[PDB]
């Protein structure tokens, strides 16, 4: 069953064992069930702790339904792969990725009052040879200014910094421009459409580009554990993988009454009937019921 | 028994989503409770 | 490993050609009794000084050194025939069969 | 990937037509132990490439680590070049 803030994070979500959760739970209302009062309560810290747990149960099966291109010629499957993942994290109450992390920007770094404390508590999420060279920039503006440079904007010595600032992102190849064209917005919108366009060709070229990043690692990844592999015997192989099929299913075996382990065992018995079913008619595949 | 179905043998198998469910069933109520019991 | 295995092969034909070559019997010169010196002046136990028990232990080093160097004799001649034949691979087609696997 | 590597198994030279007593006889004994060593290794390698029913036990090891970096607080798609842009977006604008 549901405790309600999961079936309304499953609403709008697509994948099968959420969407039997909502369709069991749409048909009880159907039969004379009251709806239970969602509850306005468990402020800021836990209602966005909840959000994040939630949010989780809607983007792991997701990612899981998502076929990585690995392997591909072309632009379109990591156009394909990308937008799975923008439409999985539309479904999961995620915004877009330009919007989610320009807020985690601001959510760290809302009482940074200097320029290198703003460098130093968004550290985790800007590249770290990004981060470096706007160090550099930051130290040679240093030295024309003698005097922290502090997070303002109205700040002539914000200017410096930002003349140079603006002057490595696009020798990085981001158009900063364009960008803060597009964030800015513009009077008409027929002009406000010239800079909409170039934003979003480069935000597919920035969200393909590192789409793209996150497969050839998994080729990388795929490739260095295959090559270890067929180096052994296939004695070796085939006594290391039952050791590890043996651990694991011990490892979901004694945790008995557990929601996850007792789904965990009713997996292994539909993979089972996946073999199973194979078995009886191998040139058609599994019996669905249809 | 078998032909299954096809929303049963849609959903993707060896998933998190219940570590993720059990850890958010023991950790929302204990940090409910904290917020509510917490002085410095 | 398949370049290797490749060399191996044409050492494998180099030694087979070189080896028809000069049309040698095949277990001649696997035997260690064809490399063994029986002309050697095989010594005399009288002149040694040996007392009684001393001579079967005697007889037997002369066996082993003559044996031994009919060993060390045949080691030669393939360490000659290796550099004879791994000169001669190296000058070669190797234009071998593929090991038939499923396509 | 697996079949990259089968398909340069494919083109070993066969050295089962030198398994003929008139190539053992002749060769020196060293190199033939090379060779029945260099017959024997193409049987392991050979035998651990057509172990496919191993490859869906190695694709799980792939997906735990791929699986925990799609779980990001910030998004699933998120990566590097989209939060530099975005992070040009934060400080070139006033604070």
């Amino acid at each position: 069953a549901v405790s309600k803030k999961e079936v309304l994070y499953f609403l709008s979500s697509k994948d099968a064992e959420s969407s039997t959760a909502v369709k069991s739970y749409l048909k009880s209302l159907y039969a004379g069930a009251q709806v239970e009062a969602t509850e306005t309560d468990a402020s800021e810290l836990i209602a966005q702790l909840e959000k994040k747990y939630l949010s989780a149960q809607v983007v792991e099966p997701g990612v899981h339904n998502i076929a990585l291109p690995l392997g591909e010629s072309g632009s379109a499957p990591v156009k394909r792969y990308a937008a799975e993942l923008f439409n999985l994290g539309a479904q999961a109450g995620f915004e877009c990725p330009f919007i989610e992390v320009s807020k985690k920007f601001g959510q760290e770094t809302a009482t940074s009052e200097t320029v290198k404390d703003v460098l130093n508590k968004t550290k985790s999420y800007v590249s770290a040879d990004y981060n470096a060279a706007l160090n550099e920039v930051l130290s040679s503006v240093e030295a024309e200014i003698n005097g922290p440079v502090l997070f303002d904007g109205k700040t002539e010595g914000f200017k410096k910094f930002a003349a140079k600032a603006k002057a490595v992102a696009v020798s990085r190849g981001l158009p900063a421009d364009t960008i803060l064209a597009y964030c800015a917005g513009s009077a008409n919108e027929d002009a406000a459409d010239k800079v909409s366009k170039e934003f979003f060709t480069w935000f597919e070229s920035a969200y393909t580009a590192d789409a793209a990043a996150e497969v050839k690692a998994i080729e990388a990844e795929a490739a260095s554990i295959l090559d270890r592999h067929l180096a052994k015997p296939v004695a070796q192989i085939r006594k290391e993988q039952a050791s590890a099929y043996a651990s694991l299913l011990k490892r979901a075996e004694t945790a008995k009454g557990a929601k996850w382990a007792e789904k965990y065992l009713e997996d292994v018995k539909a993979v089972q009937w996946f073999d199973a079913s194979v078995a009886e008619a191998p040139a058609s595949g599994p019996k669905v019921a249809a | 028994a078998d032909a299954k179905a096809l929303d049963e043998l849609r959903k993707p198998k060896f998933s998190s989503k219940y570590l993720i469910q059990h850890v958010s069933q023991k950790l929302i109520p204990a940090v409910k409770e904290w917020e509510k019991s917490y002085q410095p | 490993k398949k370049q290797a295995t490749e060399n191996l092969m044409k050492l494998l034909q180099a030694y087979k050609d070189i080896g028809d070559a000069k049309s040698e019997p095949l277990l001649k010169n696997h035997n260690p009794r064809t490399f063994e010196d029986r002309d050697y002046p095989v010594p005399d136990f009288r002149t040694q000084n040996l007392k009684a028990g001393d001579v079967p232990k005697f007889f037997d080093t002369v066996i082993s050194t003559r044996a031994s160097a009919a060993i060390a004799s045949k080691d030669k001649f393939w360490a000659g025939r290796k550099t004879e034949a791994e000169a001669a691979s190296a000058k070669a087609s190797a234009a071998f069969p593929r090991v038939a696997v499923p396509e | 990937l697996s079949n990259e590597r089968y398909q340069l198994l494919s083109q070993w030279p066969d050295f089962t037509t030198m398994y003929g007593k008139d190539f053992y006889y002749r060769a020196h004994p060293e190199d033939l132990k090379k060779f029945y060593d260099a017959a024997d290794e193409y049987y392991k390698l050979y035998e651990t490439v057509t172990e496919f029913d191993s490859l869906s036990a190695l694709a799980s090891q792939v997906v735990p680590n791929y699986a925990a970096r799609r779980r990001s607080t910030v998004h699933p798609a998120i990566g590097s070049t989209v939060a530099d842009g975005a992070f040009t977006n934060f400080l070139l604008s006033k604070q």
